[PDB]
């Protein structure tokens, strides 16, 4: 079959409303592939396109094609990084002629290094950086069509993206120190992810490990695969029902803050209990400057009991502790928080998500395969004020 | 035995991320769902994305290198 399909306006402007009316700033992708016969980026498509979001008035910034490294095998052609980079000027010089007030542009949406190292990314950086604002590359775990339920509770799986982050950070600190790193495309398993396993409880260790790493390692921004679609690492199904990712991105999105600090086990570390922590969200009216997340994955097969530092023992603490609901265990597509199975109220009403309030001074009790949120009340952290 | 002690560094900041830190796509094989424009007006899907504001929302994937803008199309 021919991957090559046209879009309308209509489907602009339904995809730039939901945007919208969501509170969401939407960031569309270009075609890359339309070539000169000079071996140049065709810029005709996207002027038409540009041109109409212009008119419309509409705030979207923009990428240029997805995973260039893979050209050669999905569409024949090869285009090195410096062309690539080229290109990218070309887009910038198209957005500052726009009436777009301050449309940023992001690239190149590489995918992950792998063994290899990034010589597309130096390439494409040294030739094209300048105009970007921020670098977008690509990560998953594992093949969708192979990943079992072992390789989701692994830590040495989900130490794999260690390796992978610090690989791209390298490139860019060479080419372009200080320029913001973007995780632009990024799940559990390529493929599709993986059948009865990506949208399940079970892959929610890959994606609250994955946000923990990205924050304490220098990534800004980490995009989900996908917010909505048939992929199974999907958040939301195509009968509109949430999965559990998506309460765990929730109660993140409403629980974790901007500043990024750091948690460590004093004993000898498995890497199977993983801990996190960053200032609690401001924007939680139920907290104040000061208060602290943290947030951990259990992978033990016992439950784990963790104690806090002075002098943040005996603070009053907030737990929000996710457990799967119903008898598939770790496989239920139902999650429970501290007991009670999140669903929507109605399609307009998202439920409370009410913490459960801890005795001051009893270490945080995690269950066996289970990860939690932890907000630790008038810690009165003078960096989170 | 089953007892954790943590270790705390809260002195500054290592690191600030986005507001917008977690963020989201939707795959640019959507858009060639017949259903795209009625999938997308759904309340249920608008409520939940509200819940993840604010973050980026890209449109994105393979099929970008593969689709063509047609300002002709109904
Ligand atoms: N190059």
């Amino acid at each position: 079959k021919f991957k090559n399909s046209t879009y309308s306006r209509s489907s602009v402007d339904v995809l730039y409303t939901f945007a919208k009316c969501s509170g969401l700033d939407l960031i569309f992708g270009l075609n890359a592939l339309l070539r000169t016969s000079d071996g140049q980026w065709n810029s005709s498509n996207a002027q038409l396109l540009l041109d109409y979001c212009a008119s419309k008035g509409y705030n979207i910034d923009w990428e240029l094609g997805n995973e260039p490294n893979s050209f050669r095998k999905k569409a024949g052609i090869f285009i090195n990084g410096s062309q690539l980079g080229k290109d990218f000027i070309h887009l910038h010089k198209l957005l500052r002629k726009s009436t777009f007030k301050n449309a940023k542009l992001y690239g190149p949406d590489v995918g992950q290094p792998r063994g290899k190292t990034a010589k597309m990314l130096k390439s494409f950086l040294k030739a094209g950086g300048e105009v970007i604002d921020a670098v977008t590359w690509h990560h998953y775990y594992l093949n969708g069509r192979t990943a079992t339920l072992e390789d989701f509770l692994n830590p040495d799986v989900l130490d794999t993206f260690i390796s992978q982050v610090q690989k791209v950070l390298q490139v860019v600190e060479s080419t372009r120190p200080g320029k913001k790193v973007w995780l632009g495309e990024t799940s559990s398993a390529y493929g599709g992810g993986a059948p009865g396993l990506s949208d399940t409880f079970a892959a929610g260790f890959m994606w609250l490990d994955k946000l923990g790493l990205s924050a304490r390692m220098g990534i800004e921004v980490v995009m989900r695969q996908v917010f909505f679609g048939a992929g199974n690492y999907h958040l939301v199904d195509e009968n509109f029902d949430p999965l559990p990712d998506y309460w765990l991105s929730l109660l993140f999105k409403k629980l974790v803050g901007t500043k990024v600090l750091m948690a460590s086990v004093q004993g000898q570390d498995r890497r199977k209990l993983r801990v996190y922590l960053h200032c609690t969200n401001t924007d939680n009216p139920r907290y104040k400057e000061g208060d602290l997340t943290l947030y951990a994955i259990n992978l033990h097969n016992v439950t784990k009991y963790l104690r806090l530092p002075y002098p943040f023992s005996n603070k009053q603490v907030d737990q929000y502790l996710l457990r799967p609901h119903g008898p598939d265990g770790l496989l239920s597509k139902s999650v429970q928080l501290n007991g009670q199975t999140l669903k929507m109220v109605d399609d307009q009403t998202l439920p409370p998500l009410k913490p459960k309030p801890l005795r001051p001074g009893s270490s945080l009790g995690l269950p066996a395969f289970s990860y939690a949120f932890f907000v630790i009340r008038n810690a009165k952290v003078p960096a989170c004020i | 035995q089953d007892v954790v002690d943590l270790d705390f560094f809260t002195q500054e900041p290592l690191h600030l991320v986005s507001p917008s830190f977690l963020s989201v796509t939707i795959d640019a094989n959507l858009a060639t769902d017949p259903r795209f424009l009625i999938l997308l007006g759904s309340p249920k899907l608008r409520t939940l994305a509200r819940g993840l504001s604010p973050a980026y929302l890209r449109f994105g994937g393979t099929k970008t290198d593969f689709l063509i803008f047609d300002p002709k199309k109904e």
